[PDB]
């Protein structure tokens, strides 16, 4: 299962690869999510898992984006909307929790509770 | 982003003037906030960014000091002015 | 006036000679992407195919080009086994340059006709005959099939497979053969199937040619299904370190440019390490030049954390030996790619060690401006530029460096 | 000023902070003037001051350079030597280089340690770089790599297949057709980094057998990586299969390799058909040593009838039954043979079975 | 003429009807360049084959230059494998850079012709042979033929037009050597078209009347009857005899061509009535 084993084998890089640069985090995150979507594409077997995990990973990188954002650098009442992305990324993370938690079939406690 | 900034301009006098001058307590609010990163992209944005640091430590320290009847609040509004126009 | 234009060409096409039969065929794109209308577009093929049904074997180029040129508009076609029967029609034709041009045409349409099992066997049948026009052809529609439908390339793959190795057909259409490898893209069975054959492959015709063609072909089935990669950049540089042919070892940097650019966290940390020591032992300028390059874009991505990622020290590393040495290496081209990868690693990675590394670049940086200042040649001004945006990262990634940097350019103005 | 030059180099050599840019930059100057021709009579006085100092004290600036200053030490070298390269006028300073660069090398061995050739790595390089000398025997220096091979220094090996390079581009000689052969199998087992420069100068101007030497190597050596060379070279340079010596070429095609495949597509459709007459009839000859491997000369008969070359235009895979356009004639024995040979390998049996 | 052309063929977005019309022009006058065999072989293969292999071993190609190939070939038959590696390298080059060797090539085509040459030499002459002839034909075809001509004049464009068969006047040892017949017989098939065009065009300039255009007829059927009937000729065995198998077959291949470009030859060549020997061979290869 050379296919489940890479699977496997990006993840476990996404999950160490953790201390560094948030702009190199984001740049990981995007090559990875690119990756396990063209990997849900190709196979058919594993279009659950790789589309699970890929949504999983697309939100923790749009918390990251939103964390990072310039909004942080400016006094609070200097705030003037049309730069906090934040404002949409809550409700795009929320959403995918959302998609996740119901849409796909096999769901275990763990996973819900990572979700939840 | 200059534009924006131009905007912050503003909006920063009218906060200034509305919690200085009018209910102060009402505003209450704490610049609690990350301030001052090296993040702009040219000298013109950080000497506006220093500038408008300058008007919030003032602010923030003359809040409760003197009553409404903004005895030494003028000289604060045009300092800050003063200094708005300084940067060309 | 849009129906009115097309009766205009009809009547062109209705005229006894091939010179206005011709000007009317090729006339079409411009009607096409003047009016796009469906309808038009509809009955405007049914006239193309049935000129090219009965054709002077060369208003069937025109309309092969014509099919060649037009393909966006191709899926708006309402009536489809209409027009393919008239297509296919002259498959049978007896005539071996007819054929050719109607398996040409036949590859340009698998966007519309992509699991048809009539149109599949035709190809495979002809893929294995005696005329040369016709099955350099047939190799084509072949590979156009493959892309766009999987139950024939399962059956291409095997067949393929058999056909190379039976020492029959010339070296020339072997050649042209092996590319078509590069679609098997569609399962992992058939792109595990399709390495297999390529470890025997390689080994079987150890030429110069087949090998060229060979590998950069896996390269791209390697890209294409993202589950062997890295056991593609091992065997490129298993050959990068020992095959002697210096086209060998240029196509290796080439492809391994391309993996590199693609995919770059997937690179482990023992595939930069031998690429270096190959990059040191080879005594040849341009393919020193070639490994750095590949070393210069892998170290901006991510690849470079891994690389000095802990579970031997920095400078232990091997990879700083080859960066130091080159910063200062005679060839402008190898010292400007050689700074490239001591600015990027010192801007990206902050080991206790590496600050030394600091002061080696501010002060190559220096040598390399005043190599490049005077030379006024193309690659000087190109080698010029990349060590000035190289000063610009290094000085915005860390401004204490900034006002090191600064004195010096302007003691080179 | 160049009389200050050799207090400023040990000022530099020591500490300078700022003066090395001045130095590298008064380099240059003469750098640029001498590119264009502008009397730059600068760098020898450079050069010769360097020498000085370093004849003064090597162990110290020695020490300094490799263990403290590596940058500067390394741009100043650069910028000497490709001062040196560029002045190809009597290369008067070409010598003093060598000297200079033999005498750093040698205090560097024992000085630097720690700093495992920081910068004596450049130098090393530009040491062998610059000792790119012209054999002069052509003849002897063969002896002397086969020597060195069975010595194996890596080093030693370098720097005679470089000199004997240098020699091939120099003019042709007569090359010997003895020693040749040791030298390439030699070169090949070891790792040979120049070994197809070698090959190419040994094979392009050549006072020998070129097929013969390549066909012998290539049958007997078991070379796996440089097997590729050894056939595209067996190919251009025998433009025909079979030219010069049938008896080994038709060994090598047929045996009791990895590659043979290859070369019998080459043969089937890049010989002459008179050879390829003359090759079916002696290799179905009689012949009770077994001297043609079966399975490959039965499939190379059965592609030689269907070479597409001969139905290149005939209506294709449309046949009658009855009719029987073509064959390949063939006399008694002949035939014998060959229906012997077929059951002789069909006997193999070694895993395929009965069925 | 042929470059432009392909080169607009290329690009057709911008040229809206210029394309269009000197294509019917091209079409319409000179026939003897809308021949498919050329243009097809212009399509080759999408498989990048040719480009990737030259991408990678143009490389510096040790400044090979005309004047090179031509000391070489000068004594080509002291050594062969020179020349097997300079026209190996010239393969690769692109369509318009070979145009300075043409004279090289096509000049000294003779001894080509001398025995022990391996035959690789011969089908690389014959694929750049190609490779020119999608480029520049007019040209290509009287340097061919006034370099095949026995062992003298120098035929002209206009000359061969009007007399094709003088393509057929030939070194006999060119009946026998399969990859220059095959240049030939492209020669002879290019050439009759020509003469069609070249007749039609003087028969109008010259009318300052049918009899005249049925005489044009006549005699171009008579001229195509001909060739077929010395092709035939060629593929007879001849007493020597009493290589010929692959030359019978590409005669039988141009043959197929001009029957299905025409039908009335069919019934021409056939009641003037060919050698009967020749019918076992025919009747299939056609």
């Amino acid at each position: 299962d050379p296919s489940q084993q890479f699977l496997q084998q990006s993840l476990e890089r996404v999950y160490s690869l953790q201390h560094l640069d948030p702009q190199g985090a984001q740049e990981l995150l995007e090559f990875t999510i690119r990756d396990l979507q063209r990997l849900g594409e190709l196979q058919s077997e594993l279009a659950g898992v790789a589309d699970f995990s890929a949504t999983y990973l697309r939100c923790q990188l749009l918390l990251i984006k939103a964390l990072q954002e310039k909004l942080w650098n400016v006094a609070a009442p200097l705030y003037l909307k049309q730069s906090d992305l934040a404002s949409a990324a809550a409700k795009q993370i929320m959403e995918e929790t959302y998609k996740m938690e119901f849409m796909y079939s096999g769901v275990e406690n763990k996973q819900v509770v990572i979700i939840h | 982003r200059n534009v924006e900034l131009q905007q912050q301009s503003c909006l920063l006098i009218s906060h200034a003037i509305e919690a200085l001058i009018l209910d102060p307590e009402s505003a209450s609010f704490q610049e609690y906030g990350s301030t001052g990163t090296a993040h702009a992209d040219s000298e013109y944005e950080r000497r506006m960014m220093s500038v408008y640091n300058h008007v919030l430590e003032e602010v923030e320290s003359l809040n409760r000091k003197y009553t409404p009847v903004s005895y030494m609040h003028t000289a604060c509004l045009c300092n800050a002015i003063i200094a708005l126009l300084k940067v060309p | 006036d849009a129906n009115s234009a097309l009766m205009e060409l009809d009547k062109g096409l209705r005229s006894g000679k091939l010179g206005e039969q011709c000007e009317a065929v090729v006339r079409f794109p411009r009607l096409f992407q003047k009016y796009p209308f469906p309808i038009l577009i509809n009955s405007a093929f049914l006239k193309l195919a049935d000129v090219f049904r009965v054709g002077n074997n060369f208003l069937r180029l025109c309309v092969l080009k014509v099919t060649q040129q037009s393909e966006k508009h191709l899926e708006k076609i309402l009536n489809v086994d209409e027009f393919v029967k008239r297509i296919f029609s002259v498959i049978h034709s007896n005539d071996p340059v007819a054929r050719a041009i109607t398996l040409r045409m036949l590859g340009s349409l698998a966007s519309i006709i992509p699991e048809r099992k009539n149109a599949h066997h035709s190809i495979r049948q002809s893929l294995d005959s005696h005329d040369n026009v016709e099955v350099e052809a047939a190799v084509f529609a072949a590979a156009n099939f493959s892309a766009q439908s999987k139950d024939f390339a399962v059956g291409i793959c095997n067949k393929i497979s058999e056909m190379i190795q039976g020492l029959a057909t010339p070296v020339d259409l072997k050649l042209k053969l092996i590319p078509i490898l590069q679609h098997m893209h569609h399962d992992a069975i058939l792109a595990s199937s399709a390495r297999q054959l390529l470890q025997q492959l390689v080994t079987s015709y150890p030429s110069t040619k087949m090998v060229i063609v060979s590998l950069h072909t896996f390269t791209l089935l390697a890209a294409s299904s993202l589950v062997d990669t890295p056991k593609q950049i091992q065997l490129l540089l298993q050959y990068l370190k020992n095959d002697p042919r210096k086209a060998v070892k240029r196509l290796a940097i080439q492809d391994l440019k391309l993996l590199a650019n693609k995919t770059p966290h997937t690179w482990s940390r023992e595939n930069i390490q031998a690429l270096c020591e190959c990059a040191l032992q080879t005594p040849y300028d341009s393919l020193k030049l070639g490994m750095l390059s590949v070393l210069s874009t892998l170290s901006g991505t991510i690849a470079i954390k891994h690389y000095f990622s802990i579970v031997s020290s920095p400078r232990s590393s091997d990879l700083v030996k080859l960066a130091q040495e080159c910063c200062y290496h005679n060839n402008r081209g190898i010292a400007a790619h050689g700074v490239r990868v001591l600015t990027n690693i010192t801007v990206s990675c902050q080991e206790k060690d590496l600050l030394a590394l600091e002061q080696d670049a501010v002060f190559g940086l220096e040598s390399l401006l005043v190599l490049c200042s005077q030379d006024d040649s193309p690659g000087a001004q190109a080698t010029l530029k990349i060590a000035l945006n190289c000063m610009v990262k290094l000085a915005k990634g860390r401004p204490h460096l900034s006002q090191s940097v600064v004195e010096t350019l302007l003691t080179q103005l | 000023a160049r009389v200050v030059q050799g207090s400023p180099e040990v000022p530099g050599i020591t500490v300078r902070v700022l003066q090395a840019l001045a130095t590298l930059l008064s380099s240059p100057h003469g750098g640029a003037l001498v590119m264009s021709m502008h009397r730059s009579h600068f760098l020898a006085c450079p050069l010769l001051r360097q020498l000085c100092q370093y004849q003064r004290c090597v162990p110290q600036d020695t020490g300094f350079s490799s263990l403290f200053l590596k940058v500067l030490l390394q741009m100043l070298q650069w910028l000497d030597s490709p001062g040196v390269e560029g002045g190809p006028l009597r290369a008067q300073l070409r010598m003093l280089a060598s000297q200079a660069s033999a005498g750093r090398r040698l205090s560097d061995v024992r000085g630097g340690l720690l700093r495992l050739a920081e910068a004596l790595a450049f130098r090393q390089d530009l040491e062998v770089v610059s000792s790119t000398v012209r054999a002069v025997i052509a003849t002897l220096r063969s002896g002397e790599q086969c020597s060195v091979e069975p010595d194996l220094i890596s080093k030693v090996l370098q720097g005679l297949i470089e000199v004997r390079s240098p020699h091939l581009e120099e003019l042709l000689t007569a090359f010997f057709s003895a020693t040749a052969d040791a030298a390439s199998p030699f070169p090949a087992c070891k790792p040979v980094v120049v070994v197809s420069s070698l090959l190419l100068q040994e094979e392009e101007p050549l006072a020998g057998g070129k097929p013969g030497a390549d066909g012998g190597s290539l049958e007997a050596v078991r070379l796996g990586p440089s097997s590729g060379l050894l056939v595209d070279w067996l190919e251009m340079l025998d433009p025909e299969v079979v030219s010069s010596c049938p008896d080994l070429q038709l060994r090598l095609l047929f045996s009791r390799p990895s590659f043979r495949p290859y070369l019998l597509t080459l043969f089937t459709h890049q010989s002459s058909w008179p050879t390829l007459h003359q090759c079916i009839r002696v290799l179905l000859g009689k012949s009770r040593e077994q001297r043609f491997d079966p399975s490959a000369s039965l499939d190379f008969l059965w592609a030689c009838i269907h070479v597409p070359r001969i139905w290149q235009g005939r209506d294709q895979r449309t046949p009658q039954k009855r009719r029987e356009e073509l064959v390949l004639r063939v006399q008694g024995p002949e035939l014998i043979s060959l229906v012997e040979l077929i059951l002789a390998e069909a006997e193999t049996r070694s895993q395929d079975g009965d069925t | 003429i042929k470059f432009l052309i392909r080169q607009a063929q290329g690009l057709q977005q911008e040229l809206g009807g210029l394309h269009s019309a000197l294509l019917r022009l091209l079409a319409t006058n000179y026939p003897h360049l809308c021949i498919v065999d050329d243009w097809i072989c212009e399509e080759e293969i999408t498989g990048t084959d040719a480009l990737l292999r030259r991408m990678l071993l143009t490389n510096n190609a040790k400044n090979h230059s005309p004047k090179q190939l031509q000391e070489a070939f000068s004594a080509v038959p002291v050594n062969n494998t020179q020349v097997m590696q300079i026209i190996e390298h010239l393969t690769l080059l692109s369509a318009s850079e070979l145009i300075p060797y043409a004279e090289v090539l096509t000049s000294n085509m003779s001894q080509l012709l001398n025995s022990g040459v391996p035959r690789r030499i011969l089908q690389t002459v014959n694929k750049l042979w190609m490779v020119l002839n999608t480029v520049m034909p007019r040209r290509l075809w009287v340097m061919t033929v006034n370099a095949l001509q026995p062992s003298q004049q120098k035929y002209t464009q206009n000359d061969l037009m009007i007399d094709p068969l003088i393509v057929l006047r030939c070194d006999q040892r060119v009946h026998r050597c399969p990859p220059l017949m095959d240049i030939t017989l492209h020669m002879l098939n290019g050439y009759l078209l020509a003469s069609k065009a070249y007749l039609s065009a003087h028969l109008k300039e010259t009318e300052q009347e049918v009899t005249r255009e049925e005489l044009k007829n006549a005699l171009l059927a008579a001229q195509d009857s001909a060739a077929v009937q010395i092709l035939l000729e060629i593929c007879l065995p001849t007493e020597e005899e009493k290589n010929l198998r692959e030359v019978q077959c590409l005669i039988c291949c141009l043959l197929h061509q001009m029957y299905i470009a025409d039908p009335n030859i069919a019934k021409l060549v056939h009641f003037q009535g060919y050698p009967c020997e020749l019918l076992p061979l025919t009747v299939a290869g056609i």
